[PDB]
């Protein structure tokens, strides 16, 4: 259970891991699933909390 | 640095335990403690060289997970995990050859290459596994500031120094009264040698005493002593200390008379044996100071008269024996030894790709010239590249 | 071979682990692995023996099942344990003694006693265990064809031999000049000797040259090298190279020149060493080549111009000594050292029931004569028996 | 007694496995074993000491339950555990140092401290995690009596006695024949020698024999031999065996011609080799007996002709020699090694704190002495010792 | 160990804070901390002393909760916190005084007393206050591997040594060319002398070379250079290096030219400084080397040519010398100053009551033969005593 | 120049102050404090050296603040703000090292090291916990 929760959870369409403002302007990253997505699939270069 | 050797560790079990036909209620653990690393080391990015001839590489982590709800592995899970076992013994291999030819003129305890300070951070720290082996658990302890403890055979730590010294000389070598030593690796010879032997002396006694000083303290040594040295007992001839001219040596060997040897630390007496000649214990000493005295025999029969005259013209020259061995001891600094294969992988991973003379190290990682003057940060270089090197000899052997 | 060895890794952990008063949570992995062993085994019959004055056994295997649930367990569930554990040691040795004895021509490396082909089927692979051990970690690693690797203390590796040269001789033995070596185990001393202290050499320098070849490539290897020799530095008589007449050999030392040595794999210099003595690392090698000179003093005195004259009558002849010793070593292949056992349990168990002089083993396992020559069947038999003797020697000694 | 080696142990792997980072799922079995011997110890009240200036302390035991909740040990779990960790450490290393020094003549297998004494009580035993390293598998194996041994490398089982026999003499000392040997720990050298050459000997034929017994029993031994005497081969004096002149020894070596070694056991030959030289493995023995012999050479070139005058006066005399080590053994006694610190450790322990002479051991834990008489009461005591301080240095190097 | 100094700094605290009158807003914390003590202190008893001359006493802990409701602290209260804060400064003085000589060779980085063992458990361990302190604090930071500080003034770091050596002597003593050098404190004052005013010598410069050796690491030292040797100036009559003999001096004084003085790390040159007398600073050194030069007058008046006559008598011999002073200096490890009353205060309390020493501290802690040789672990052991009487010198004058 | 001694302070402060065992009110000070420079001084980047062979570094204050405990402290808040010292520490270094190079003739009571006039600006005045020494 705890070595697939991280699939179960990032499975779902009705929740999320986290948002990123960054205050600043950003290109739009294309996907093949949806046409223009706001992606991020990392935290990298901002604090978390 | 102790993340390092916990991966290396799961590495080497991940290598023994998975194959094929074996029960998963006996590696549960170690595929817990694979999984947890994998999950942990995904996602991130590294670079490794710089220096020399290692190459510029750049390492991701981004395997999947690995099952385990199968009661038995088999052959398709034996390859989908030998494949990652592979990239990482390569990968920290990589790291191992960067992080051992880097060393700093201050702080050398401390990691230097980019990788070692990367892999610093404070969440890589939930991923250490176990410390069992010796050079492991000493860096640990030593990090807590405990005793420390390092075991050898033969430790190699007397320097190379043969000189001899001499006290009556004369310019044509034809009476001679001194001392000549010979302490290289882990055995010491002293010969001491009269060309009088003893006939004007002071009632046909002549002493010799020899002192010989270590650079660092030793514990719990084991001592083998034998009354005869083995290269001082031949006809020899050597160059003078005047650097033009020969002298000849002719010995008779005796045996040596009141044979003290005191293992002093501190300027405080230890332990002094007397007539005693090998198998010694002495408990903790750090400087060895051997005398004894050459006497001329009280009889002789005609051969031995004829052969030691009077006069002042001598044929042969008397010379007493002694060789001295340390078998086994543990001291609180990394040394070099006979029975460990660390310094020949630190050398030979040095050389290979032809690393430059360092700031600290002299060239060519000679040990005699490094010995010579041990230092503290040497002490320290040392014992970082040493515990490297033992942490990569269990990744590949 | 493999589920031998996981055989007495069981045994092992069963027979240390299993004691009065711990608790069940240490022993879960081993009550598992010793429940699946004993429901696999079951039901079936073994032979061995069958060549010499081994005893010839037949086994059955139709023991119990060991109880599973208990907090602590008692004496009885010890006694229960030691009554097939003794049982199983016992078997593991006659199959260990069955195929140590064996030998043959052809494909060394796979198993050859029908017991060990019985063994070898698929079925009773499920009883395989970890592989923590360094010479069954070796047999794996060379399965596949990775990189071996055997850790050695001084290991004999160079043959015994004591052998002399003599570059220019006549019927005479006055006038003398060559070489004599002395290679035994892991030792190396050479001797460079001289009749006419180059009085009518040019340049008053004479030149030394000494090959070593190694049969099996070496790497990572630790020497210590001295430049002082003791097998030759004393009055000798040596029978000619005819059988017939005997001629003298009175030594006297100087300090060789130019003491070059150069470890060489495949022709070309990997690592060189010139006017340094004690310890020395080569990374990779398989020719030891080692060249110096006779350098005659250029001035003298009263007491050793004597010993050299430049008339034809000559009474002491030059001599200078090199000695080398391996310490540490890392093989490619699998050679017998001189810190174990192993060669010790298959030269005891051959000669303990008079085995026939096989095809491929040289008879009483003579290490002079074996490593004499070299076959990669006699390496894989070799790997073979001495993996078998690793197994038992884990076993009762 | 096997309950402090499963102390150790368990403090061993609470120290090192239990570290900032680990997953809980790791250490589970350490942690239930941690939990059981820290419930089982507490509430009672121990004492050490009591004899020489090993200072008196005593004991008392209340501690928490390790935690066993959180999926990650955090770091007030480590200081938890560690606290605990440093006073069983402590405790442990108190009860090992009051146990060596105290000895009994009767009953050396008991135990001598009161300490150890309630520890093998009826409510103790509850904590044998593990028995598995060499002296307490041993320890266990010699309590059920089943026959199994050590693993020596370099050991030491001959005493220091160096005799020498004189055949024939006279006062003149112009014609001598005999033998003189010397046993030094792990090497024997014997070196026969002949003022005459054998000239007035029957078939110009000299017979040599030399006999040295053992204390003790060994077997799958490994013998390195060489046909070359080191330490009589150059001129000594010796003083007589009457101690009244001193005489002259001038040697010259000859290669030993049928040179003979044979391995008996209980005066039956068990193992013998004949014109071998290198490596030789005897199966088993128990009592060792040289013998060679002295050939003058049928015919002599004029050098030879020079020192072997066939009248009465001598000026040269010949003499051969043999080398015998011991690389490896298995020993089914108990005995001092060189490859560890064992014996080290006991007279540090010994001698540091001042502790007079008991009534078994020898003043000053002299191996020579206490090897030259290893009366049973000296062995069993020996053993314990011995394997106390294993234990001792198991936790502190 | 940071027990004890939570417990001196919280009694200091309240003894100089809680005094009648002050508002309760201003020590709410610390009486917080005061009644938390007293709850965690509560029911333990306690042993001190047992060693040497040094009283035994008993402590038992049973006293109520202080008061919290006041708003001004009036009689009562304060006059129960004395009453309570007397008991337990007399408890802390004896159990520092206690803890303090005691002594040992392993680990002397641990609680030495039984005191110090028990407080510092898990339970005790929720009475830490603050570490505000300098030594205390570097102890902290050293006991988890941090870089180490000290800041002494004008410190004890040179031995003493009054030793001299003579280039040109005579077996008369009448005509010298030497140097001679007081090293005592921090104080080091060379002076070389020239007989003939370097009338012999080559370009009329004679020059003197000495090496001073430091024990230990200094950093960011200051350093007064006085040019001229306020002692090796006057008259004397000294006794030569063979003791059978003693020869007149008249020094007469003349200024030093090309002055150069070094600082060396790790035997390499770091810090040049050449002709600039007064105030010098350097960063860090290990080896203070010196070399000046002597250079005799081109020119004379009539008031000098009695001075240095070229003929054969010599009476007046031109003389040089350099004083080295360090004002301020910091290192790593510990050593006695000048500014506070560390090895003071430790040789007091030794004295006081005659401990019995072995070979863990000098005689009577003798500073210059403790600097004399200086081991790790009596390094360890006086940083320790070091920091227990910096402790104690909080509480009591 | 007030605001390196108010850092230098508050470090040592927290350095030998916040151990295992004490009480919560004997930091409750020091934590806000420690707090409150968090809050100013993230974001806010900053860059040392630039002259000699002092290395140019880079500093990007990415911490977050702080927990409490109402008994006693745990050894893992312990660490957590051991690491945020030893930063910190590393920046006061370094920016002391590129002070200690800068002089000229002009008025030398005004600050010289960019890191410290861009330090010294009203926005990052409230860290200034005392001036005792």
């Amino acid at each position: 259970i705890l070595m697939a929760m991280d699939q179960i959870e990032r499975a779902s369409d009705k929740i999320a891991q986290g948002v990123i403002i960054a205050y600043r302007d950003m290109q739009l990253e294309r996907d093949e699933m949806y046409g223009y997505v706001n992606i991020a699939r990392n935290l990298d270069g901002f604090q978390q909390i | 640095m102790d993340v390092l050797y916990s991966l290396s560790k799961t590495l080497k079990d991940a290598r023994d335990k998975i194959v094929e036909g074996t029960l998963y209620s006996n590696v549960s653990d170690l595929i817990q403690q694979f999984n947890q690393m994998i999950i942990t080391m995904n996602g991130n990015e590294f670079q490794t060289g710089g220096i020399g001839n290692l190459p510029i590489r750049n390492w991701n982590f981004n395997f999947g997970l690995l099952g385990t709800t199968l009661l038995n592995l088999d052959a398709n899970y034996v390859e989908t995990a030998r494949n990652t076992i592979d990239y990482f013994v390569d990968f920290v291999d990589n790291v191992c050859m960067d992080e051992m030819v880097r060393e700093s003129q201050r702080n050398g305890i401390a990691p230097q290459s980019d990788s070692l300070r990367k892999l610093s951070a404070i969440k890589f720290k939930r991923i250490n596994f176990d410390n069992s082996s010796e050079y492991i658990e000493n860096w640990n302890l030593q990090n807590r500031r405990q005793r420390t403890g390092f075991t050898f055979h033969k430790p190699n730590i007397f320097p190379y120094s043969a000189s001899f010294t001499l006290n009556r000389s004369q310019p044509a070598h034809d009476n001679l009264m001194g001392t000549m030593w010979l302490n290289a690796g882990s055995e010491i010879q002293v010969a001491g040698f009269d060309y009088s032997c003893a006939i004007n002396a002071p009632a046909n006694i002549q002493q010799f005493e020899h002192i010989v000083p270590l650079r660092r303290v030793l514990t719990t040594a084991t001592i083998t002593l034998l009354p005869d040295a083995e290269r001082f007992s031949f006809p020899r001839v050597i160059n003078s200390a005047d650097g033009a001219t020969t002298w000849f040596f002719n010995p008779v060997i005796l045996r040596p008379n009141n044979v003290e040897v005191e293992f002093l630390l501190n300027g405080q007496i230890i332990n002094t044996y007397q007539a005693r000649f090998g198998t010694i214990v002495a408990r903790n000493f750090d400087t060895i100071r051997l005398s004894f005295q050459l006497m001329r025999p009280p009889n002789m029969t005609p051969a031995v008269a004829v052969l030691f005259p009077n006069a002042q013209p001598f044929e042969h020259h008397a010379t007493v024996g002694l060789t001295l061995r340390i078998e086994s001891a543990v001291c609180e600094s990394v040394l070099a030894d006979a029975s460990e294969t660390l310094l020949a992988n630190v050398t030979s991973v040095r050389q290979e790709y032809a690393i430059p003379v360092g700031p600290v190290f002299p060239p060519g990682m000679n040990w005699t010239d490094l010995i010579t003057n041990y230092s503290p940060s040497r002490e320290d270089n040392l014992q970082r590249v040493f515990t490297v090197a033992s942490i990569r000899s269990m990744l590949i052997k």
